[PDB]
């Protein structure tokens, strides 16, 4: 299923993902569609931070559903 | 490997060069080390703050070159980079559109 | 030939990043130019004649910047410095 | 809420960006504290005057001692309770004064020296820890009933530790770190000590999880370092993490802050002469990354907020505070449910229909309150009311 | 499939045609060319811009596209098959319909959909036929159009006509004072970028005509699928004779057929979904279950009244 | 509601072509002084001080952009000093003030 990644700079993603997709599969596949190494990143959906463990499922994420990747810029 | 001087500071001008002037062009017995990175940060920042309105000038006129009318817009119609070039004058750039108000018809 | 030497790829670099699909001309490029050397030596003869009235012997990353704020004018002098402060730390952490 | 509903990207910006307010007090400021919660902002005025304005108007709530007790001349340290209640404060009169804020009139409890304060801090129970001018040692006052108590050059300041509030530091004259084991009532002995440097310490912060530190000398520079500590309080060691300083000018520094709880972010404010920005560091790789540049004159103190995420900054040549906060643009999108703007022209690819025109019971806990909000400041804390006195009104 | 790069393509009501040149013709200098080719094909002046190409597909990002038949249809009975996220769009529509729209979306037009061979028209999907049996990747539709005998149009609009002259009125008198069988054709020679075209108004969308809704008399559209056919699909077609061209009618009252008007077999293409048509007797596949003539014949009808009216149209 | 776009004998007065001529060259950028002329005058007036020059083509065309943008500029200032005397022409106790009061003559 699609869901989307609304990146600040006005780009938004639409990813290719299954529920059973841990969130670390998630950043992966950020990752090989964009070239973002997941480190680097941050997904935030609903006011709350997706924690680095768990899974999507966990959040109750269904399809086109949109989240947004913020990056934890440094120098 | 070696790694440019001018790319440890995030500058596009280069830091060699300008040391190599300071040092060769008679204006102290010694140029500290830091001085010609501090001097090319300026000159890149006011050549980018002049290319700036240039481009704006260029494009605000639905052309895509850069030139000397554009130059010479930007800057007069500034009012800090005016002062800067109060005395120069820049070849082919025209002068600035003004009319007097006694002169014109009623 | 004798070789010699500009700002010519220098300013062009600057271009395609404040404005990454213009291009300038040749004239234009050459007025550029020339600017830059004004202001090189504007700026460096200013700054010596105040490492000069100190009996200082030496052209340091200050003599530069009390010169870059006498003579550039208002608020050009404030962007400049903060550009030129910026660059000289991100230069000697490295 | 109100940032749950917000967009996550013009609100979680790592920190202030621009100033927004610029409060004038009549006397001259020398103290800034933030309440425990961005609520209330205790200033301590020039000649002892001891305001305590609200965020949401910027103006006056409670001036305590207007019936007795006051303040006369400079304070010097203002500390919260971690409720909210108490408020600790000491100025060179000598006196440390405990407030009650629920009877804001007259002082609760104050205590006398023979010497100037640099500063208290609490502790819980209620006992505060006091360095006075020119002395070698510091104070325990646990002063419920008031007993005074007391435990390299001098003594200049002291925090206790944020993990383990029974370590407490605290910097010499002469360059000597020194730590205690608060192990006991009125009896500590030393843990670990140390001589970093040959100038005074000025100012000792540590992050909140105890996972860094940070030291303001009298030379020109800032010193990080990564403490840790271990072993029933007794295992504790330093590692240097880094040094700032100003390269250009070798401008001195007039304090220093750190952000919430890892500490991302080094807050300093410089001294000398045409120094009226502050510097904003990272604390991992050090690289300067920001330099807050609204003020027009020599910035004393400092004071984060982490909630409304606001710094504040008492200037030294007027006594103004200025107010550097997140600012966050209001967005056209919300006008409507469905109405998403957009940056630029975004292309349409459309469906063959389009062409061709032509229960419930979801779970809901009403009772049920959230803990932490976008940022990840802890919600549900205890956040006392200063009560409003309604004499000083009718006129 | 290839684009078209320097040819001027059917828009802003205009149609073009090539012509080769033609030295028995002393006051036109240019006579019209059979094709590019021998039999019919695509014709290239009335595509859409993004219809890419017997073969016509659009990419597989592009919306609904149309091309039409170059034979025009005016009467009797004529059948021919269409061989087959890509969608496509079999149908039959006039000029006025544009060909940026898919075929049924305007009043001009009738349809019918590749998956659930829905009938598309007014931008309306109609599920008429029960069979509704899907169509693969290879199956041939034909189509069995029925006209009228052109006298029957010709009487229907003479009808037209004499209600409009009064009944429907009643400048005023300039519209009362305003020829069926005979053709009078519109035709400037223009050179587009070295190339030749002939340049010829077309016809705008306007009110529908109502009195009872218009109908050819005896009308009929029937579809097919590998020999069954699928019911019809339209009765009450359109008379044409109704068709108003576009008209600067301000000019002419300030100062005070063009053998083309019929229904022609369009195909639509969405997403790349491709298709092709058939013509010629010899590659049609089921012309004996009618019982008939192929399109291709109408083609050298068209050729042949197109030339001697480019004949006497000379004096 | 519709879709919004951005499109769908003689003799002038005196006074007036030179409204239009003003508007005409302030927009241009043209030299506006012959370039032979302009040639000859230079190197004519190079004789009184040394006898056979050569003139790199560069140097003269140099010479007559600034030999403009003086000119112009000074006219500008003249302007001011006829509209200060409540006139309209431009005299030449006019360009005599203005040289005066910029410094050119003292």
């Amino acid at each position: 299923m699609q869901i989307f990644v609304k990146t600040l700079t006005g780009k938004t993603i639409t990813l290719e993902v299954e529920p059973s997709d841990t969130i670390e599969n998630v950043k992966a596949k950020i990752q090989d569609k964009e070239g973002i190494p997941p480190d680097q990143q941050r997904l935030i959906f609903a006011g709350k931070q997706l924690e680095d463990g768990r899974t999507l499922s966990d959040y109750n994420i269904q399809k086109e559903s949109t989240l947004h990747l913020v990056l934890r810029l440094r120098g | 490997k070696a790694k440019t001087r001018s790319s440890r500071a995030g500058l596009q001008f280069p830091v060699g060069r300008v040391h190599r002037l300071l040092r060769k062009g008679n204006y102290a017995e010694r140029v500290g080390a830091g001085a010609p990175v501090y001097l090319a940060a300026v000159l890149e920042y006011l050549t980018a703050e002049i290319l700036e309105l240039a481009g704006n000038a260029a494009r605000d006129n639905k052309k895509t070159r850069i030139i000397p009318r554009h130059l010479q817009l930007a800057v007069r119609n500034d009012e800090e980079l005016n002062k800067l070039l109060g005395r120069v004058t820049i070849a082919q750039g025209g002068v600035l559109p003004n009319i007097q108000s006694v002169l014109l018809p009623k | 030939k004798t070789r010699k030497e500009s700002y010519a790829i220098y300013v062009y670099k600057v271009l395609k990043q404040v404005h990454p699909d213009t291009g300038i001309s040749s004239k234009a490029m050459s007025i550029m130019n020339s600017f830059v050397n004004d202001v090189f030596e504007r700026i460096a003869g200013e700054a010596s004649r105040l490492a000069h009235y100190n009996k200082r012997s030496t052209i340091t990353s200050r003599e530069i910047q009390t010169a870059v704020r006498l003579l550039l004018p208002g608020e050009l002098a404030k962007h400049a410095v903060s550009e030129g402060t910026k660059a000289v730390t991100c230069y000697t952490s490295a | 809420m109100n940032i749950l509903l917000q967009d996550p990207f013009a609100v979680l910006k790592e920190h202030p960006e621009k100033l927004t307010h610029t409060i004038e007090n009549p006397l001259r400021t020398e103290c800034l504290q933030f309440s425990p919660c961005g609520d209330y902002l205790a200033l301590g005025c020039a000649n002892g005057a001891l305001v305590i304005y609200d965020m949401d108007t910027f103006r006056p709530i409670c001036v305590p001692g207007n019936m007795l007790g006051a303040h006369v001349r400079p304070i010097t340290s203002i500390a919260w309770s971690p409720d909210g209640r108490l408020l600790l404060t000491s100025s060179r009169d000598w006196s440390i004064k405990l407030w009650d804020l629920s009877k804001p009139s007259k002082p609760l409890k104050e205590i006398r020296f023979d010497s100037p304060i640099w500063g208290c801090q609490w502790l819980d129970r209620r006992l505060c820890v006091a360095t006075i001018f020119e002395e070698s040692d510091a104070y325990v006052i646990d002063f419920s009933n008031d007993p005074v108590a007391s435990l390299h050059g001098y003594v200049l300041v002291c925090t206790v530790h944020t993990k383990h509030p029974n370590i407490i530091i605290v910097g010499t004259s002469k360059g000597w770190l020194d730590f205690y084991k608060f192990h006991s009532l009125y009896q500590t002995e030393c843990i670990h000590s140390l001589k970093i440097t040959s100038s005074n310490i000025k100012h000792l912060i540590v992050s909140q999880n105890g996972e860094r530190l940070a030291i303001n000398c009298s030379d020109r520079t800032i010193r990080q370092y990564e403490i840790s500590i271990d072993d029933e309080n007794s295992a504790v060691e330093l590692t240097l993490e880094h040094k700032y300083q100003d390269v250009i000018n070798k401008l001195q520094w007039n304090c220093i802050l750190f952000s919430n709880n890892t500490a991302e972010y080094l807050v300093a404010s410089t001294h000398g002469s045409s120094a009226h920005e502050l510097y904003i560091w990272e604390t991992t790789s050090g690289t300067l990354v920001r330099v807050l540049e609204g003020a027009e004159e020599e910035l004393i103190d400092i004071n984060w907020d982490f909630y409304s995420m606001s710094i504040v900054s008492n200037g030294f040549e007027s006594g103004n505070v200025y107010v550097w906060s997140v600012v966050i643009p209001p967005k056209w999108s919300a006008l409507a449910p469905d109405f998403e703007e957009v940056e630029e022209n975004v292309d349409y690819l459309e469906k063959e229909d389009e062409f061709d025109e032509v229960e419930e019971e979801i779970a809901i806990d009403l009772r049920t309150r959230e803990q932490y909000d976008v940022r990840g400041n802890n919600l549900l804390v205890e956040r006392f009311t200063i009560p409003t006195d309604y004499t000083r009104i009718i006129k | 499939f290839v684009r078209t790069e320097d040819i001027p393509l059917n828009r802003r009501h205009f149609v073009y045609r090539p012509c080769s040149a033609n030295p028995f013709f002393t006051i036109l200098g240019y006579g019209c060319t059979e094709y590019p080719f021998d039999h019919s094909g695509m014709s290239v002046m009335d595509r859409s811009e993004g219809l890419s190409i017997d073969l016509v597909s659009v990419p597989d990002q592009y919306g609904w596209r149309t091309a039409r038949s170059d034979v025009c249809i005016k009467e009797g009975m004529t059948y021919w098959e269409v061989e087959v996220t890509p969608h496509l769009r079999f149908g039959v529509c006039r000029r006025e319909a544009s060909l940026e729209a898919p075929v049924g979306f305007d009043v001009y037009g009738y349809g019918i959909r590749d998956i659930s061979l829905e009938s598309i028209h007014e931008g309306k999907l109609n599920c008429v036929l029960e069979n509704g049996s899907p169509l693969k990747e290879g199956d041939k539709i034909g189509f069995l159009l029925s006209l009228p005998s052109i006298h029957t149009q010709i009487k229907q609009a003479k009808e037209f006509t004499k209600r409009r002259i009064f009944a429907l009125n009643s400048n005023k008198e300039f519209q009362r004072a305003l020829e069926y069988n005979d053709v009078v054709r519109d035709q400037i020679a223009i050179r587009y970028k070295n190339q030749l075209f002939f340049e010829a108004t077309d016809y705008v969308k306007t009110t529908k005509p109502e009195y009872d809704y218009y109908q050819l008399e005896d009308s009929y559209l029937a579809i097919f699928q590998n020999g069954k056919y699928l019911g019809k699909a339209f009765e009450n077609l359109k008379p044409l004779l109704f068709s108003e061209l576009q008209y600067n009618e301000k000019f002419y009252l300030g100062y005070w057929n063009n053998n083309k008007l019929g229904y022609y077999p369009t195909i639509s293409c969405f997403n790349g979904g491709t298709a092709r048509i058939i013509s010629e007797e010899d590659k049609l596949e089921y012309l004996d279950q009618i019982r008939v003539n192929t399109l291709d014949t109408l083609y050298k009808e068209q050729i042949a009244e197109d030339i001697v009216w480019d004949i006497i149209d000379e004096l | 509601a519709r879709t919004l776009q951005t499109a769908r004998p003689h003799r002038y007065r005196p006074g007036t072509v030179a409204l239009r001529e003003i508007r005409r060259y302030q927009k241009s950028t043209e030299l506006l002084i012959r370039k032979l002329p302009f040639q000859r005058l230079v190197r004519e007036i190079a004789q009184d001080f040394k006898t056979d020059l050569r003139f790199q083509s560069s140097a003269v065309l140099a010479l007559q952009e600034a030999s403009e943008a003086y000119l112009v500029a000074l006219f500008e200032d003249t302007n001011l000093c006829a509209i200060h005397a409540k006139r309209v022409t431009i005299l030449p106790k006019d360009i005599q003030l203005a040289r005066r009061i910029r410094g050119e003559r003292a």
